[PDB]
């Protein structure tokens, strides 16, 4: 019944600078009894500040705990590299324990169009009866993307699965997968296919599309 | 050299229960409680409740009460965490981490992936998947695999047995009909394709399956 509120949800960084993370109790002076967890993906959260002042024994003097009862701040004086992560806080005050929700640190990097690509069933789907048609959306900046499909000029909504990557270890970018699924039968009474990405990049949507009848 | 180890990952169906262990060393178990949190695969991290180490009594969150235990056994160490009548939304990863009272916890273990369904386990379909006409931009062209309908995860997508490496995009399975699917991209100059073989490499080590597709022009 205490809730823990952290901004932003997002923020992207380029090393050197000083990021601050903000936290906020919705109850008590929940006195100091905080702390702050860096988690990595596929990791165990690590415990960075303890009271909301105070480093654990190994974690490096440019990570900074302040504030006290309703706002506190994680701080990092240069940030690196090897600060990318997410970011919890959660406070000890009260039972029982409660975690914001986190705060993702990515790395900045140029604005970058999704590079798309569609793909027909493939003739071996076909001859099982299956019809998946897939969407690759590759190697775009900033990684708010929203994807259409059209059937015919028709929105398609039923049948879509979407999976993402996390951002990237070279490039820093971020690439999505959208395939629409359907029956091999609901398939071949339709013409055209296409699929449509909304970026910041471009002003219009960007479109990758075929039709059957056209060889 | 303080360590949380907890047991290994867990595949359980819907109604079954599970046991999760895990085991302190490097310093006194009995001097600090043990806390268990919740994290689901989108998602914040949730508290679940803490268990006295001294007198192995368990408090529970309210939103962990009646299918949730926490015990212990002392002499070796270590704390337990035990799920009844497992319902889907216990799919989840756990942590065990050591209490420091008014501060919280510090120490994590490594945490222990729960997966609860009734599907058995299934080899995947594996399509590859040709470029049509927009599939270059430039000098590269990108091409594809589709890894449909497996259970359990993990599945091993490589391309060219890893020489591949350069320009592949690798997806997060997603679930469907309770079963598994993901795809993967790989872009490279439309010069070396298709006068040069590219082929994806799928390992299932759970149905003992490898299998290999190359793409063809359609």
């Amino acid at each position: 019944d205490i809730v823990l509120t952290q901004s932003p949800a997002s923020l992207a960084v380029s090393l050197g600078q000083r990021a601050t993370i903000s936290c906020r109790a919705s109850q008590s002076v929940s006195t100091s009894y905080m702390h702050w967890y860096q988690q990595k993906p596929g990791q165990p959260p690590r415990l960075l500040i303890y009271l909301v002042s105070n480093l654990e024994s190994g974690v490096p003097s440019r990570f900074s705990g302040s504030g006290s009862g309703t706002d506190f701040t994680l701080n990092i004086h240069p940030v690196e590299a090897e600060d990318e992560a997410t970011y919890y806080c959660q406070h000890i005050r009260e039972l029982t324990r409660s975690e914001a929700g986190p705060s993702w640190l990515e790395i900045k990097r140029a604005d970058a169009a999704p590079t798309v690509s569609i793909f027909p069933p493939s003739s071996e789907q076909l001859t099982s009866g299956g019809a998946s048609v897939v969407c690759f959306l590759n190697n775009f900046y900033p990684k708010d993307i929203n994807v259409k499909w059209k059937i015919d000029g028709s929105e398609r909504q039923n049948g879509v699965l979407n999976s993402w990557t996390d951002q990237d270890s070279k490039d820093s970018t971020y690439s999505m997968s959208s395939t629409l699924t359907l029956t091999k039968d609901e398939y071949e009474r339709h013409n055209s296919y296409t699929c449509e990405a909304t970026h910041k990049t471009s002003t219009s949507p960007i479109v990758k599309s075929f039709n059957r009848n056209e060889c | 050299q303080v360590q949380l180890m907890e047991s290994g990952p867990e595949l359980k169906k819907p109604g079954e229960t599970v046991k999760i262990s895990c085991k302190a060393s490097g310093y006194t178990f009995t001097d600090y409680s043990m806390h268990w949190v919740k994290q689901a695969p989108g998602k914040g991290l949730k508290w679940m409740g803490w268990i006295n180490t001294g007198t192995g009594e368990p408090t529970f969150a309210a939103d962990f009460k009646g299918r949730f235990a926490f015990s212990l056994e002392t002499s070796a160490s270590t704390a337990y965490l035990q799920i009844n009548n497992l319902k889907n939304e216990d799919t989840a990863s756990y942590f065990c981490a050591r209490g420091v009272g008014l501060y919280g916890v510090d120490y994590w273990g490594q945490g222990t992936s729960v997966t609860v369904s009734s599907p058995k386990t299934t080899p995947p379909s594996v399509y590859p998947l040709a470029p049509v006409c927009g599939d270059t931009t430039g000098s590269m062209v990108t091409l594809g695999c589709l890894v449909k309908g497996y259970f359990p995860e993990p599945v091993t997508v490589t391309w060219n047995s890893g020489s591949l490496s350069s320009g592949v995009h690798t997806f997060p399975a997603v679930l469907q009909s309770d079963l598994y699917t993901l795809s993967s991209s790989v872009t490279v100059p439309s010069s070396t394709w298709p006068s040069e073989t590219v082929t994806c490499n799928v390992a299932h080590p759970a149905s003992s399956t490898k299998v290999d597709k190359k793409i063809v022009p359609r």
